[PDB]
DNA sequence: CAATTATCCTGTCAA
DNA sequence: TTGACAGGATAATTGT
């Protein structure tokens, strides 16, 4: 899994505030570090808690 | 679509309206929405929504 | 207006 | 000390 992450992460100042991503954006997300696209939405929405939620 | 995140508060001004009223128009609309952001068609919907569950 | 198809959000435990 | 699936809740789609 390694460093398939850090370029989910320093993009993710682009949609900090809207995870909201388009479906078909998910792709040039997905495949650029690919896997299940099922896989990919599940890790941005396992991650809205893991900080930033206590940050307030 | 997509989903669209209405959703700080916002809300539960509605779960009583449905209890006042269900049923509105436009001209509500502006003070009912406008001074909160959204957009008409976001919730012309969202008492359709909750015409159910149940509403035997 | 009921029926659909697309969503995430949580809520069940795991190498 | 982080990542997979079923569950139960929800907002759009859409056309007899």
């Amino acid at each position: 899994p390694k460093v398939a992450t850090n370029i989910m992460r320093a993009w993710l100042f682009q949609h900090l505030t809207h995870p909201y991503p388009s479906e078909e954006q998910k792709k040039q997300l997905a495949q650029d570090t690919g896997l299940t696209i099922l896989q990919v939405n599940n890790w941005f929405i396992n991650a809205r808690r893991r900080i930033v939620q206590p940050m307030i | 679509k997509p989903r669209t995140i209405y959703s700080s508060y916002q809300l539960a001004a509605l779960q009583r309206r449905f209890q006042k009223a269900q049923y509105l128009a436009l001209p509500e609309r502006a003070e009912l929405a406008a001074q909160l952001g959204l957009t008409q068609t976001q919730v012309k919907i969202w008492f359709q929504n909750r015409r159910s569950k149940f509403k035997k």
